[PDB]
């Protein structure tokens, strides 16, 4: 407590730049951890088609497989546009 | 009295003789045997031994590939 105390003061004097870029490093590798926005990131980059969507062959046992695009059931992008 | 003190009846040389000589004929056959069966699962590989690795086909990805011809 109070060594770091006298620590820190110690090194903000005279190498203020050090102290800077270690704060800015730790930063930078615990903050990611706990935000809540990372999710967001990982299904905006999810929700991002590359590819053509591959229909599949109907077999009458498929509910929540939507026929139509306009149809209600399949995935929203509500939560991107509210964004 | 030596014969008595010292020694054993010719039975049990005899008998001993007959197991070792037992033992030994089989010992050489299963060499034998054994040989054989090692060149036959070397030559053709359908045997247990000399399994030679192959690609695991698990690890083929069984998808759409963005091109309907693979
Ligand atoms: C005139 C009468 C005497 C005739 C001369 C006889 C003298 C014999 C001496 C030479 C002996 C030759 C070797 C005989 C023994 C072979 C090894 C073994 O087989 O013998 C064992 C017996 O050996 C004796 O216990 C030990 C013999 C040692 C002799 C040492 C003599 C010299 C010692 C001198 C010491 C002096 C004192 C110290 C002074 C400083 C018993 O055998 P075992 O495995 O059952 O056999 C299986 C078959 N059975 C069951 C039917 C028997
Ligand atoms: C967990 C994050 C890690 C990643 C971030 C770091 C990325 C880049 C930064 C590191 C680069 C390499 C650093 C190498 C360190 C060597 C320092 C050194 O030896 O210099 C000493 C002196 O420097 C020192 O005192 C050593 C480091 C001092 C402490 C610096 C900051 C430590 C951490 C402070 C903040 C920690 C977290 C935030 C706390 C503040 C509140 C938020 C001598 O200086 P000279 O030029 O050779 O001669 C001068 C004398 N004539």
């Amino acid at each position: 407590a109070g060594r770091i105390a006298s620590f820190l003061k110690n090194a903000w004097a005279k190498e203020p730049v050090l102290v800077a870029s270690f704060a800015i490093g730790g930063l930078a590798i615990i903050l990611p951890s706990l935000s809540p926005y990372t999710n967001y990131a990982i299904r905006i980059n999810r929700a991002t088609p590359y590819n053509y969507p591959v229909p599949l062959r109907d077999d009458g046992n498929m509910p929540d497989v939507p026929s139509h695009p306009q149809d209600p059931q399949g995935p929203s992008l509500e939560w991107l546009k509210n964004l | 009295w030596i014969a008595r003190t010292f020694y054993d009846g010719p039975e049990k040389n005899y008998e001993k003789t007959m197991a070792i000589l037992q033992i030994e004929a089989e010992k050489a056959e299963l060499r034998l045997k054994e040989l054989e069966v090692r060149r036959l699962m070397r030559a053709r590989g359908d045997g247990p031994w000399y399994q030679y690795p192959t690609i695991d086909k698990a690890l083929i990805d069984h998808s759409p590939k963005t091109t309907p011809d693979n």
